[PDB]
């Protein structure tokens, strides 16, 4: 069969940062020629290998995750960067090995109004480690006192709304972001 | 807590040798790729070479291929640039930062650094 | 990158009037926006946060409007304790972390008051340590916009002048104005007629105030 | 409850080195956005530096490599280390409290920082007389030149005289020092009964001036 690349890059709806989506590609054969021969993409990189072997080689796994954020913060999805993608929304490993995609989507994921259903986790006490989702809505405590459940003063929900509007300059514009992660174990191996 | 300081510089002959030692602290020096850069007065920092952390892996700017080797002791947590055959061309304030090596659409290789700036002494050929 | 702009720079309104200030980026911004209040001597107090929304501590008459790249701050009724400096700033920005605005100064508006002018010569104590100081005062004008020139034997003179402003002034909302021209004992006994020519729009005609020295 | 009480401010050389602190209550600085902004006297607001509570750390470009923010947890104190200060970061200094979106809305009161290479001087006192341009108004005053640091403090008649008193803000000269203006208008009647004098005091350099100023 082949290795369901398509179902991630030509997918109707994307997910938040925060709930960042991931599809585990295994038993196919994969045909990334899709990929670096297209020109929506305004982003390309891979570390730890080179994009025209990737037809010559096999893994065990693939992981595709999805999301999409600002334009100025697609700079922090790369190994060792900080902002508040990286440290509480989708943080890469410094020893990561697959590519980075993004590829502007103003037409799609901006409104007259305002799309506000994208959403970014705004406060969280610590850094995220690698490849961590954290989806909780928990009320952020800022000081000493307990929040029990509601917001206010020191108090706040823990995500915030991207307002994406057409008008917007091209670092406030919505941005869809795949990174596909390969992964090489003691294993049979499904994707080549 | 990570810092990173150079040394080596100075006035030198042209067609010269000088070497420019990059000390690394606060991270595993062998993990990371490090590379150097020439900030030239009057123009733009120039990319001049990158290594990777075994070594095995070296990338150099057309403009110092031939001359300039770069090196490191993972021993020592060092980096090093061997400034061979120098040139009056080669005149500038040399850094050295943290970085992750990238492979564009055709596999071409980039360098993109870890922010970071280190006040250094103007390598100069006289 | 994007640049906030404000306008205007200079606002005068009375108590009760209904006043609106405009902030413009370069790009849009959506609803990235805050307008900040400060007092001279204070920091800044934060009004409206999200272009729209009054923080938790703001009377009901400001309110905030826009998006992308045109913002109004809106005072319905103007309050004796709101004419202060009135800042916006763009949020979540890079490079910075946001931009703040050039600020729009709110004041009292009063009637027309032309300013008394005077001058001064240089001491002679000041004098003979080699330096001669002309000081012009503009004394109890409405409003703010002022033109003074100096002129040293009909040679309108520019470098060697410098003014400052005195806030509004607590009773009667008057500002006043100084200008000191500053040269060399040499060049100072070098001419004779010294003038500070005043400008304004209580005047009908530029007023011009000189000295000549040695009395 | 809610405050930030900042210290650390002061008179330094260029090249000298600074540490500014923010003590925060009722508020955890390790769990919030904490960020240095500055202002220059006459100037605006500018962002000087954000502290996540991750640890992560962001600079303005005119700052990078020179500032450090950092933080205490047991003190919830915010610093601010500022080295290799040049005459431009002259401004005052406020730590706040960034919410993002919701803004910036916990402020201190803000700290002082100078840098000049200039030296602390005594200001020279020197008489603005009365001159001839009946019972018409008249104006007298002093002229406050060459001093630093600032402040300086005019009084006239040892108090007694406050209608009518103007004391103009001072301004920076060529030289690095202040200059300044003090003028007080009177009935033309009293220029020859009534005795003027203005009273300058300078702490900084210890420096007390009363001048009697002569119609003349
Ligand atoms: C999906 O692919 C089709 C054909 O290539 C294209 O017309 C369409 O715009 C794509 N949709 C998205 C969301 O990328």
């Amino acid at each position: 069969n082949l290795c369901p690349f398509g179902e991630v890059f030509n997918a109707t709806r994307f997910a938040s940062v925060y709930a960042w989506n991931r599809k585990r590609i295994s038993n196919c054969v994969a045909d990334y020629s899709v990929l670096y021969n297209s020109a929506s993409f305004s982003t390309f990189k891979c570390y730890g290998v080179s994009p025209t072997k990737l037809n010559d080689l096999c893994f065990t796994n693939v992981y595709a995750d999805s999301f999409v954020i600002r334009g100025d913060e697609v700079r922090q999805i790369a190994p060792g960067q900080t902002g508040k993608i990286a440290d509480y929304n989708y943080k890469l490993p410094d020893d990561f090995t697959g590519c980075v995609i993004a590829w502007n989507s103003n037409n799609l994921d901006s409104k007259v109004g305002g799309n506000y259903n994208y959403l970014y986790r705004l406060f969280r006490k610590s850094n995220l480690k690698p490849f961590e989702r954290d989806i909780s809505t928990e009320i952020y405590q800022a000081g000493s006192t307990p929040c029990n459940g509601v917001e206010g003063f020191n108090c706040y929900f823990p995500l915030q709304s991207y307002g994406f509007q057409p008008t917007n300059g091209v670092g406030y514009q919505p941005y869809r972001v795949v990174v596909l992660s390969f992964e090489l174990l003691h294993a049979p191996a499904t994707v080549c | 807590e990570v810092q990173l300081q150079e040394s080596g510089g100075g006035l030198v002959q042209p067609g010269g040798s000088l070497r420019l030692s990059c000390a690394a602290s606060g991270f595993t020096f062998s993990s990371y790729a490090m590379g150097w850069y020439r900030q030239a007065p009057g123009k733009e920092r120039e990319w001049v070479c990158a290594i990777s952390g075994s070594g095995g892996s070296t990338y150099y700017a057309d403009s110092v291929k031939g001359r300039f080797t770069c090196s490191r002791d993972n021993s020592k947590n060092t980096l090093y640039l061997q400034m061979n055959s120098l040139k009056p061309e080669d005149t500038a304030v040399y850094y050295c930062a943290r970085g992750s090596f990238y492979y564009t659409y055709g596999g071409s290789v980039g360098f993109d650094a870890f922010d970071y700036w280190g006040q250094g002494t103007q390598v100069t050929v006289s | 990158d994007i640049v906030m702009t404000q306008s205007p720079s200079f606002l005068s309104a009375s108590v009760g009037d209904r006043v609106t200030i405009t902030c413009r980026a370069s790009q849009g911004i959506s609803s990235y926006l805050a307008w900040y209040q400060q007092k001279p001597g204070k920091a800044p107090k934060l009004l409206i946060y999200a272009a729209s929304t009054l923080q938790s501590g703001v009377p009901s008459r400001f309110s905030g409007s826009g998006s992308g790249t045109e913002f109004t701050l809106t005072i319905s009724s103007l309050q004796p304790e709101d004419f202060a400096t009135y800042y916006c700033q763009q949020l979540n920005s890079y490079p910075p972390k946001f931009t703040f605005g050039p600020g729009t100064k709110v004041e009292i508006k009063r009637t027309v008051a032309a300013p008394s002018v005077f001058i001064f010569p240089p001491s002679d104590e000041q004098l003979k340590s080699g330096t001669a100081s002309v000081v012009c005062l503009l004394n109890n004008f409405y409003p703010r916009e002022a033109k003074v020139q100096w002129k040293v034997d009909n040679a309108l003179q520019s470098g060697n002048s410098q003014e400052s402003v005195t806030e509004q002034d607590s009773k009667d909302s008057t500002y006043s104005l100084s200008s000191t021209l500053t040269l060399s004992k040499a060049d100072y006994e070098k001419h004779k007629v010294y003038a500070c020519e005043v400008t304004h729009q209580g005047l009908s005609s530029p007023v011009t105030k000189s000295f000549n020295r040695g009395e | 409850e809610v405050q930030l009480v900042e210290s650390g401010g002061g008179l330094i050389q260029p090249g000298g080195s600074l540490r500014l602190s923010c003590a925060a209550s009722g508020l955890t600085v390790s769990s919030n956005y904490m960020s240095w902004v500055r202002q220059a006297p006459g100037k605006g607001l500018e962002w000087v530096s954000v502290i996540y509570s991750g640890g992560s750390t962001f600079y303005a470009d005119s700052v990078k490599g020179r500032f450090t923010i950092s933080r205490d947890n047991s003190k919830n104190t915010l610093y601010l280390q500022m080295n290799s200060l040049r005459a431009e970061d002259t401004a005052v200094y406020y730590c706040a409290r960034d919410l993002d979106v919701y803004g910036l809305d916990v402020w201190g009161q803000g700290t002082t920082v100078t840098v000049s290479s200039a030296s602390t001087k005594g200001p020279s006192v020197f008489p603005l007389a009365p001159s001839s341009k009946s019972g018409g108004t008249a104006a007298l005053g002093c002229l406050v030149k060459d001093y630093f640091p600032e402040p300086v403090t005019v009084s006239w008649n040892s108090g007694a005289l406050t209608s009518g008193v103007h004391t103009f803000p001072a301004v920076l000269q060529s030289s690095g020092l202040y200059s300044l203006s003090s003028v007080v208008t009177v009935p033309s009647s009293s220029l020859g009964t009534q005795t003027y004098i203005c009273n300058v005091n300078h702490k900084p350099s210890n420096t007390k001036v009363d001048k009697r100023v002569e119609p003349k």
